[PDB]
């Protein structure tokens, strides 16, 4: 009776540029599936088709039955069924908070983290004056006595196989 | 729909029901003195036609 007309339609474009395409390819199926009951949507709206009854009470001989017609038409009028799982896509909302606040702060340290590495190359002392020792310390991954032996102490000398 | 189809139904056989029961009536319903006033009748206006002119 009330609530949802066939007018109230979410902004789909933001939406659409949140989700990473074929990574929730879901929601390709999800817009279509809410659009298979937009199609339904579109059929039967709020009221139903007027009916002409002083037509067929003069039409018929006896207008009575349409009178007792048109009288219990008029005092069955059903409103609106019961929400059902309302509540379950309420519980999800709060799950939804949770998860969304727990993505937000990952996040935010993850920024902190890359912040602090642009950081570190700032700092970073330019690559054309700089002394062995200097690169061996900017960068820790340094060579000394238990470290793997190479004719050329290089990144990957050691395995090959 | 229902209840005009049944109407019209109604209506269709009672109104074939009396047209047959009139022709059956008026057929059957011959008088000679009723036949000779008509006679009279029909003479009459064929003089009321003659005059108007």
């Amino acid at each position: 009776a009330s609530k949802r007309i066939a007018r109230s339609s979410i902004d789909w474009a933001k939406m659409a540029e949140s989700v990473p395409e074929s990574q929730k390819a879901m929601y390709n199926q999800f817009k279509a599936k809410s659009d298979g009951y937009i199609r339904k949507a579109l059929s039967y709206p709020e009221q139903p088709s007027p009916i002409n009854w002083e037509h067929y009470r003069k039409s018929l001989t006896n207008p009575a039955m349409v009178d007792a017609f048109k009288k219990q038409y008029e005092a069955l009028k059903v409103p609106y069924p019961e929400d059902k799982v309302s509540s379950q896509i309420d519980a999800q909302e709060a799950e939804a908070k949770k998860e969304i606040t727990k993505f937000i702060q990952e996040s935010r340290g993850r920024i902190e983290n890359y912040k602090a590495e642009l950081g570190k190359l700032g700092q970073m002392i330019p690559f054309e004056h700089m002394t062995l020792e200097d690169f061996f310390e900017a960068f820790p991954e340094k060579v000394l006595n238990p470290d793997p032996p190479s004719p050329n102490v290089k990144k990957k000398p050691f395995k090959n196989n | 729909d229902y209840h005009l189809e049944t109407e019209r139904a109604q209506r269709q056989i009672k109104q074939k029901n009396m047209v047959d029961w009139i022709v059956r009536n008026v057929m059957k319903s011959i008088t000679p003195e009723q036949e000779r006033l008509m006679l009279s009748k029909c003479i009459s206006d064929l003089k009321a036609m003659s005059i108007k002119a």
